[PDB]
This record gives C-alpha cells, structure tokens and sequence, in this order.
RNA sequence: ACAUUUAACUAAAACCCCUACGCAUUUAUAUAGAGGAGACAAGUCGUAACAUGGUAAGUGUACUGGAAAGUGCACUUGGACGAACC
RNA sequence: CCCCACUAUGCUUAGCCCUAAACCUCAACAGUUAAAUCAACAAAACUGCUCGCCAGAACACUACGAGCCACAGCUUAAAACUCAAAG
RNA sequence: AUAGGUUUGGUCCUAGCCUUUCUAUUAGCUCUUAGUAAGAUUACACAUGCAAGCAUCCCCGUUCCAGUGAGUUCACCCUCUAAAUCACCACGAUCAAAAGGGACAAGCAUCAAGCACGCAGCAAUGCAGCUCAAAACGCUUAGCCUAGCCACACCCCCACGGGAAACAGCAGUGAUUAACCUUUAGCAAUAAACGAAAGUUUAACUAAGCUAUACUAACCCCAGGGUUGGUCAAUUUCGUGCCAGCCACCGCGGUCACACG
C-alpha cells in the first residue's frame, strides 16, 4: 500500500480540494504551533492535513513552520504592503482555522469563477490547427467541405498534373 | 551561468567602425557614373532605364552651384521632374551647401534650404535630397518674381466620407442596442489626413548611405 | 559547517592556495602605486 | 474591514486565555501548597535522622 | 516602489555575520515532489543588507528586497527581526516567553 | 524504504543499455579473414562453419555460417547481423545469405 | 605601448599599434614483456568438500606446502553428543 | 592426521595495525495481541516513525582511482567477455 | 498485462532471461493500380547550372526565406528600456534587444573539496570572506520543453587577422555507411523584396518526377513471405544417422526425427 499515516494527503484529488486562495497581496504565512498540549490540537491537525493544500493552491506563498517557540500558536501573514496579519489559532480546529484564513485572506468564489472565464476565452472554436490547441486542423473535416485528397481522390479538373494538361 | 567573454568580437566590431569612418567613400566615387555604359564605376551596377534620359540630358544641383559666388547662396533651384509634373511653382532656397572637395569639378557634395512645394513654403530650413540626381535647373534671377508668382486656390475639399458597407451597418446597431434613436449617417472625417503627393520631398536627414565596398 | 577529513594532499593545497592568494594581493597594490606617479608625473 | 474584524477577533480570543491562566494558577497555588507541606515534612524528618 | 529583485518579502533564519553589515540569511519553500506528492523543504541563502549589525545566528528575520541589488549578491535588507534568538515576545500575548513557558506571566498586567 | 530516503535517492537510475556485438546496427559489413570449424557445448557435437572477420568498425569477431555448404573465402565481403549461436558459446554474429559474396544455399 | 591637432564670411577636415603555440598542457588508442578472469563431450596428479566425507565444517589472521590444502590462536553453528535414573 | 623436542607467538611496558560466522546473520524508539495468525524452515504475527542497506549468477573480500603510522595491508569499489540459471 | 515459457527427481518461494502487443530503420524473398503523406548514414570532399533584386539615379533589400544538428541550460517569467510598426512632432499601444533578478537536460561522488570563487566605504582603504554531500568544482553524453524554439553557417568558440579557397540553398556527384529521390516546370496561388503604382524578381513556394517507408481506396486478369515439438494457430511420406543441419526460450539430430533437408 501507499507509504505513511494517511495517504490520501499525497494524491492530486485531495490536494486540489483546497479552499483558500490567498490574494495576490500575500507573500509570507508563518505558522508557529505547539507539538504538545491538548489547546494546540487543531494547529497541528492545520499543519498536518491543510498545509499541502493551501501550498498546492498558492505555490508561489513561502509557508514557514517553527516548532514549540511560543506558549500558544499563532499565524501570521506577511502582505506586500508590509502589513502583518497576525491569526490566533488556539483552541480551534482545523477546519475551522481554515474557513478563519479563506475569509479575511482568500479570494472569493466570483474572482475565481471570473478567472476561469478569462482562460476559456483563450481557446477559440473557430480557429484551425494542432489537436493540442485546436478542435479541427483543416476545413476538410467540417462536412459538406471538399474532403481531403489523402482520404477522397480530388477529381481531375481539380487537379494541377491535368489542369495543364487540357490547357496544353 | 558566467558568459565567456569574446573579445576578438568587439575588437573586430571597433576596428570596422573606424575603418567605415576613414575609408568611407566620397560623393565623387559613390554617385560616379559613365555616360556611355551608363553605369555607376563604384558598384558596377546598370541605372534604370527611365533614367537614361535625362542622366545624359539634366544636370546635378552641384554642377551649377560651382558656377556661382557662394555656392548659389538664397538661390532658387527647381528640377525637371517637378515641372513637369506640377504646375504650381517647386523650389528651394538654398541656405548651407557643403560641397565634396575632392572632385575634379566640384559636382557632388551636400545642400540644405527651405522647400516651398505647390507654392506652401515650410517653415524651416532642411537637408535637400536627390542631390546626385540629374534633374536640377537653376531659376535665373531675372526670372525669380514671375517663376514664383502663386495664387492660392481654394481649399475646398472632401470633409467627410461614408463608412463602408458593412462597418456602416455595425455602428447603427450598436446604436439602436444600446438605446440611442437617431437617423444621422456615420462617416469618417478626412480632413485631419492630409494625403501629400507621392513625389513630395523626404527627410534627406534619415535616409542612409551607400557602403564603402568598391569595384 | 563539513564534516570531511583534510588528508594531506588537500593540506597542502590549501596553504598554497592561500599564500598565492596573499602574494597575489601584494601584486595588485604594487600596480597601485605605479598608476598613481605615473598620473601625478603628467600634470 | 476584514482585518478590523480579525483584530477583535483576537482580542476576543485573548479575554479568554486571561479566565483560563487564572483558573490554572488558582489550581498551581493549591497543587504547590500541598508539595510544600511534603516536602516540609520529608525535610524535618531527614533534619532529625542526621542530627 | 517598483523592484527588480524576484523575492519581495522572505522570512529565514540567520546563518552567519561573518560580513561586515550583511548578514547570511536561510531562507526555506515547500517543495511539491511530482512523484510522491509530499511537500519537501527547499533551502536557499539570501545576503541581507544589516545597517546595525544587529543580526545574531540563528534569529528569524523578515527581508524586503532593495529597488536594485547593493552588491553581487546582497538584493535584500533586513526588514525585521521576527524573532531573536532566545529573547522571543509571545505575538499573542506580548510577554518574554522561553520556550512554551512564558517568562513574565500574562496576567502580571492584567 | 522511507518517503524521505525515497526522496533524497529519487527515481530508479536506469542502468545504461548495452549495446551488442552489432553496436545497436541492424547489420555490418566484413571481410573474411578466415573460415574454420567449432565444435558446440554440451550436449551438442557438430563442426559448425565459422569464420573470422573484420568489421567495419575495426573488430574482429567470429561469425557463424549458417546453412548446408559456403564458398566464402579469404578477402571476401560478407553482411553480418545479430543473433546468437546458441550452440557455439561467444559467436553472437550471422553471415546473411544472398548479399555480397555469401550466396544462396544451393537448393538440396 | 599610444596624442589633441588643423579649421571656423555657410562649415568641416584629420584619426588605422604590437605581443601566443611549444614535442609544452589534456585525454585516449596501439605494446617488447608480464599476468588475471570466463568458457570449453570424453588429458595428467592427488582426493580438499558433500555422511561424524572417514582429522566436523567455516570465519579472521599468521606461517607452511606440487595441487587441492595443513597447522597455530580466537570466534561461529550454517555439526553432533544418542536427550528419566543406571 | 598420531608421538617427541624446541622457536615466533600467547604475558608486561610503550606505540601501531583496525580485521572476524565482530552472527543472538533478527536496526533505534513507541505500541499491539485484535483478524486472513501465517509460502517453507527458523526464534508467532503485526502497526507507527526514522536512519542504514539491497535490486539475476559469476567476474569480485578483484582491477583502477583515492585515503590511511597500514608498503605481501585495510577501507571504498567497477567494467569487458560468459551464462539461463544461481539461490 | 488478464498474462505465458524456463531452475528441480519432484514441490513451494524468490529471481533473471525470454514469449505474446505496438511502432521505426536495414536485410532476404516477393510485388498490380490510384490518391495522399514522408523521404543521404556522414558539420566528410564537391564538377556543372541556378537560388536577390527592385527602382527616374538616392535609398531600400540581399541581416529574410531556405539548410543543418556541430556545439549546448543564450529559449521561459519579472524588471527596465533601445531599435522597429502605427504617414509625420506627438501619444500611448504593439513588438522585442542589451542590462538586472528568478527558473530550467541526462549519467558519474572511483569528479569531494573549489582556489579568490566575498562584503563594507563617496573614495582612500578596511575586513577575510564566498560556494559545497540539500552535491560546489569537474568529466561524459545529448539539440530542445515541437503552432515552434535554440545554436551553427569551412576551420581557429569570436574573425581585426590567419589556415585557406568553403552546396549543413536547389538539382546532382565522389568517398563513406546496414542506410542511396530528378543535374523537372512555373512565378498562375500564397509569402517575401522593391516601386506612388501598372508591375518585376524569388530552387520560398506551387504543380509534377522517383521510392511498398506509411495511410486510403481498388482490382475481370494476376500471391507471395514466414511458420507447422511446447510456449503458439497449423505435417504426410522419404533422405540423413550427435553427421549434415536447426533453435526467440526450453531444446532437436547417436538407424522408425510430427524439431534437420
Ligand atoms: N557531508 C557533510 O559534511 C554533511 C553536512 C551536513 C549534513 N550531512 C548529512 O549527512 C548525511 C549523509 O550525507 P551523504 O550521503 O552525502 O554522506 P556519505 O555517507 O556519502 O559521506 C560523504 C561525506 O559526508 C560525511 N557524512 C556522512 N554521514 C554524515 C552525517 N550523518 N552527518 C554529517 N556528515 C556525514 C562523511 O564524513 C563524508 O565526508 C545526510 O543526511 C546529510 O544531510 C552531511
Ligand atoms: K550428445
Ligand atoms: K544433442
Ligand atoms: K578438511
Ligand atoms: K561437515
Ligand atoms: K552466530
Ligand atoms: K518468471
Ligand atoms: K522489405
Ligand atoms: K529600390
Ligand atoms: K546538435
Ligand atoms: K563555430
Ligand atoms: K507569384
Ligand atoms: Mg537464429
Ligand atoms: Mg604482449
Ligand atoms: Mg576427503
Ligand atoms: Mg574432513
Ligand atoms: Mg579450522
Ligand atoms: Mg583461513
Ligand atoms: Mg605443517
Ligand atoms: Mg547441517
Ligand atoms: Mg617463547
Ligand atoms: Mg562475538
Ligand atoms: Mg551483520
Ligand atoms: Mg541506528
Ligand atoms: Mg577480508
Ligand atoms: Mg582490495
Ligand atoms: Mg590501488
Ligand atoms: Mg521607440
Ligand atoms: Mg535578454
Ligand atoms: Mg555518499
Ligand atoms: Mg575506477
Ligand atoms: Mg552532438
Ligand atoms: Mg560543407
Ligand atoms: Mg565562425
Ligand atoms: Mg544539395
Ligand atoms: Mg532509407
Ligand atoms: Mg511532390
Ligand atoms: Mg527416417
Ligand atoms: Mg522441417
């Protein structure tokens, strides 16, 4: 079987399940948390299962982790602006610390949803070329076109060896 | 990471440079041409054949300036093309003229002045160009009043043209979309593109030079 | 920082490496002083 | 707003570390009372032995 | 406001100030391996320009990049000093902690 | 082992390929230095024809003749292609018949 | 190593250096000669191993011998000791 | 191989050398005895976590390079040809 | 992989090798037609012809296209800002160098140390640092991340200067390799250059020639190649007698061979 204590966490579907995409002002999250102590639970649950999905979904976001440094733990974010955001954590849960961050930092559904529509533009219907980045590579697959001479034989007036010969 | 620098690539690259500048060929050897053949000696290359007439008939603008005071200083000079073409009177008044030491004759080198072209004169002195040309004619100075007596005609021109078909019917819909109820035809306004003759006088001073490789 | 054992081979290569270098720094300041008489002698 | 509200937030948080840290030392003073005693005694009686 | 050097704002740990006003600063990313799909730190070292030389081995620093870069290596300037090394200030509390034992007790100032 | 030695190793190191006596050619062309006989491995017994030539490249290497009667000689150009002689132990090398000198088995 | 000139009633002219490479430095291929390894139907000498293999086997190390191998010292069981008393 | 004699050596002091079937061939730490216990044999079967190590046999406790008080040494350690097995 | 054969007297486990599938080159044998696609082994040497002109002279272009894969983290993002297009001073946009920051192949650690690889200061000058087992420094291999991109353009990385006399443009030839296309036509289409233009030029390109390398569709005529012990679809009778020969693996042939001819 996979290797280590849940392994769902090392699979593309779980870590694309992340929820918090941090605004573009957001370039430091420093998470100091207790490895000890029963109020610290759900910082140490954050760091074991949320880590790897907001770093998958924010890969350009350095994430730092510093160990039994502070009697409580804490988040803090470091914005471009030069503001810091710090975020207590003790006492809640995982999943709550989580929703905390999406809320105050993360970029709504609709700056999302308006994202991808800008990318679909990217991609025309209509335009002609490579599968890779095109539906259609000639205007002989659309019907009612003239096919193709490799798949239907053009007739002879069509075609330049006997053009020229009834010409000359 | 570290590029390893290529020295005998800028060294070559200096020396080329400062040989273009010592050795560049003069207006006498590059603008040279044999009246028989009809072929510039330099390249070795044939001139069109609309120009062998008048290469043999018409002179150079500095084969006339040499036969005055200072060059043909505040003088008129039109050329045949321009008569020929144009009705309105076509001239500079020439203002700087440097001309090219080394020739035997003193029939090749620089020109500036001012154009009046169509009888519109510019505001400000430049670079002549087609200097090496044999087109240039020399306005005696006697004829100097009547050669540039000028009536300005009437501007009177087109100010407004209709769009074409179908670009005409995209802006009326758009209209009508977004609320806007009005009858009024669109159409482009021409009058800021003011469309010069073809023949007109280009900027001597960003046109470039023959290289110095003879034959 | 390293935890690699310095043999004797790489001992004596690095008091060399080390008294080029200094023989090398008194050079560049004997090509110091040089430049300077002789831009003060053309004044 | 966003941060405003994160800001009250933690200080929410905050008024409820305080109650929690005086509880623990209500129950540190009385845990330490108790040591205190053993102790005291473990000492007079290994005092005793020695004198 | 607008800068040249790719890294804005890095957080890392002091490694050496053994240069005069530069202190050598460890900065570490998560790292996705493709194949195993488990996030691994990635280390690189930062030049970070320190006015006042009060840079100590081992503290956390906050770096700001220069508009253009000082020196060779040097793109980056102390910002702050997150944490010192061993004179840390609990963020939540504001009280000198060492460790998870908090020096001054948070309660002293109510 | 662990996902952090599995890490720090990384993937397999493909052991390199190893090309064979034809140097990853479908064929080579020789000349004949020799012809003689070899006698295979157990539990085999026959005097298999083989010869000796110079490849293209430079080597030398035996080759085995396959088919009832040869008339190679010495100096004559043969194509060579892979193929082991399952008898002859070290003969990894065939003379085509039908090309150059080497010609047809002459039908029974 | 190497120099600031001529000209200036429009303005231009002039501008051009020598030093390396050697049978040295690097990596291979070929070998007088000297040796290994593997393969290989039916050669010669002995019998070291597999049974307590006829001195149980083996490890490290040392010395010795045509050859397998022998012996010393320590170690291993991947040997056994016949499994109530006699 | 058996018998006898007698050396180096076994001992002490001072320096080396750095090997072993140095194997209880069963790694350190933490935990479990529930279920399919579980190829075989051996000393029942497993979980968490970490470091070390292994990827057909033979060549090979070898060659070369490098390091070492080691100089008939030790440590690290391949390749070519061969085989369809070895275990 | 839905797997299969093969260690042994036999069983189980482990393990390598090989079989079956799909492509590309070359060889043997064989081969009817049409359409289409693709097409030196070699950065070795090249006979001959052609491949850049245009145009009232100046300019512009010949820096492109086309070719090749020798070398090889120059290709990507960001910052900044030339040249270029938008007639023109603008304008900002578009496009894209140099410079700065970041990122970016493979194998070898028997390449383990590199040897100046740093910082401070206006300078003078001071400090002694900087990279590296999380792989520095090196050696070896290779064009790449393919709407295309990068690099090269006979060699000396470069090209003032040397060796010297250049098809890695098209067609073609010599040598070489297992590897083998015509010394056709036309600027009519598109593209590029030039002209104010009608237009001119182009071995780009277009339309043909050659070739079972591939795909597609045919054929009244016309079928060959391999295989036939097991894996694996399929052998009758003879000759041979561990000989001659055969085999991808296991194996066959010693006088009744479904394994050789
Ligand atoms: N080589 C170093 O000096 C060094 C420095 C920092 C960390 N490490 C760590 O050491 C481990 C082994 O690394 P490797 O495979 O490159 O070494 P290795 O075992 O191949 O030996 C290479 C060198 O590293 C040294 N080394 C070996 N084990 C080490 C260890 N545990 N700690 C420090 N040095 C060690 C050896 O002395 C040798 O000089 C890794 O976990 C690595 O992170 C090594
Ligand atoms: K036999
Ligand atoms: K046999
Ligand atoms: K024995
Ligand atoms: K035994
Ligand atoms: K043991
Ligand atoms: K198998
Ligand atoms: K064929
Ligand atoms: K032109
Ligand atoms: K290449
Ligand atoms: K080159
Ligand atoms: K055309
Ligand atoms: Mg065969
Ligand atoms: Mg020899
Ligand atoms: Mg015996
Ligand atoms: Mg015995
Ligand atoms: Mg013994
Ligand atoms: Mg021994
Ligand atoms: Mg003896
Ligand atoms: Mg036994
Ligand atoms: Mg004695
Ligand atoms: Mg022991
Ligand atoms: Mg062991
Ligand atoms: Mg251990
Ligand atoms: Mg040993
Ligand atoms: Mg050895
Ligand atoms: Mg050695
Ligand atoms: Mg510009
Ligand atoms: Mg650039
Ligand atoms: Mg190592
Ligand atoms: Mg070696
Ligand atoms: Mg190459
Ligand atoms: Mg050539
Ligand atoms: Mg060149
Ligand atoms: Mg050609
Ligand atoms: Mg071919
Ligand atoms: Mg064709
Ligand atoms: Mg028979
Ligand atoms: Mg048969």
């Amino acid at each position: 079987p996979m290797k280590g204590r849940f392994p769902i966490r090392r699979t593309l579907q779980y870590l694309s399940q992340g929820n918090v995409v941090f605004k573009d002002s957001v370039k430091v999250m420093t998470v100091n948390y207790n490895t000890h102590g029963e109020l610290g639970e759900g910082a140490r649950k954050f760091v074991f299962f949320n880590i790897p999905q907001i770093q998958y979904k924010n890969p350009w976001v350095q994430i730092m982790m510093f160990k039994n440094m502070t009697p409580s733990p804490f988040l803090r974010f470091y914005l471009d602006s030069g503001e810091q955001v710090l975020v207590d954590v003790e006492t809640k849960s995982n999943k709550e610390i989580m929703e905390h961050i999406r809320k105050i930092l993360g970029k709504n559904e609709e700056t999302l949803r308006e994202e991808e529509e800008e990318k679909k533009q990217l991609s025309h219907p209509a335009n002609f070329g490579p599968r890779k980045y095109c539906l259609r590579e000639c205007i002989c697959e659309v019907e009612g076109q003239v096919p193709c001479p490799s798949l239907v034989p053009l007739p002879k007036e069509m075609r330049g060896k006997y053009k020229a010969a009834l010409k000359a | 990471k570290k590029v390893r620098p290529r020295l005998i690539a800028e060294l070559a690259r200096r020396v080329r440079a400062l040989r273009e500048q010592l050795n560049r060929p003069r207006d006498s050897q590059l603008y040279a041409v044999d009246y028989e053949t009809l072929t510039r000696p330099f390249s070795g290359r044939r001139l069109p054949v609309r120009a062998w007439a008048d290469v043999r008939r018409e002179s150079r603008l500095l084969q006339l300036l040499g036969r005055l005071p200072l060059f043909g200083l505040g003088r008129l000079v039109t050329r045949k093309s321009w008569l020929w073409q144009h009705d309105e009177p076509c001239y500079w008044r020439l203002t700087r003229v440097r001309p090219d030491y080394t020739a035997q004759n003193l029939d090749h080198g620089k020109a500036w002045g001012i154009l009046t072209f169509k009888g519109k004169t510019e505001s400000e002195a430049r670079e002549i160009e087609h200097v090496m040309y044999h087109d240039w004619r020399l306005v005696p100075k006697h004829e100097e009043e009547a050669f540039t007596a000028f009536t300005p005609a009437p501007e009177d021109s087109l100010a407004s043209v209709p769009y074409p078909p179908l670009l005409r019917a995209m802006i009326i819909a758009e209209r009508q979309k977004n609320g806007d109820t009005s009858t009024e035809e669109p159409m482009l306004n021409v009058q800021r593109i003011r469309m010069e003759p073809w023949d007109y006088p280009a900027k001597q001073e960003d046109k470039g030079r023959a290289k110095g490789t003879p034959v | 920082l390293y935890y690699r054992r310095a043999h004797r081979r790489f001992v004596t290569k690095k008091a060399l490496c080390i008294r080029v270098f200094q023989e090398t720094q008194k050079l560049k300041k004997r090509r110091r002083a040089l430049k300077a008489a002789a831009a003060a002698q053309k004044q | 707003e966003l941060m405003a509200w994160n800001q009250a937030e933690n200080r929410r948080l905050h008024e409820l570390r305080i109650a929690r840290l005086r509880q623990e030392e209500r129950e540190q003073e009385q845990r330490q009372a108790l040591e205190q005693a053993r102790k005291a005694e473990e000492v007079q009686a290994w005092a005793q032995r020695k004198e | 406001v607008r800068s040249s050097v790719h890294a804005r704002w890095i957080v890392g740990k002091v490694i050496g100030t053994k240069m005069q006003k530069t202190a050598k600063v460890r900065v570490t990313r998560l790292v996705l391996d493709p194949y195993l799909l488990k996030y691994f730190n990635k280390r690189k070292t930062y030049f970070a320009h320190d006015a006042l030389q009060q840079c100590t081995v081992g503290d956390i620093v906050l770096l700001r990049a220069l508009p253009v870069p000082r020196a060779k290596h040097v793109k980056h300037e102390l910002a702050e000093i997150v944490f010192k090394v061993g004179k840390v200030i609990d963020p939540v509390t504001g009280k000198p902690c060492a460790g998870t034992t908090y020096l001054e007790s948070p309660l002293s100032s109510e | 082992a662990t996902l952090n030695q599995m890490h720090r190793l990384g993937p397999p190191k493909r052991p390199p390929r190893k090309l064979g006596p034809t140097e990853g050619r479908p064929q080579l062309k020789g000349v004949v230095l020799c012809t003689f006989t070899r006698k295979p491995k157990k539990p085999n017994s026959a005097n298999r024809k083989c010869c000796r030539v110079r490849l293209s490249t430079g080597r030398e290497a035996v080759c085995f003749i396959p088919g009832e009667g040869h008339t190679l000689q010495e100096h004559q150009i043969v194509l060579v292609e892979g193929g082991r002689t399952q008898d002859l132990p070290g003969v990894k090398l065939t003379v085509v018949r039908g090309k150059y000198d080497c010609g047809h088995v002459q039908k029974k």
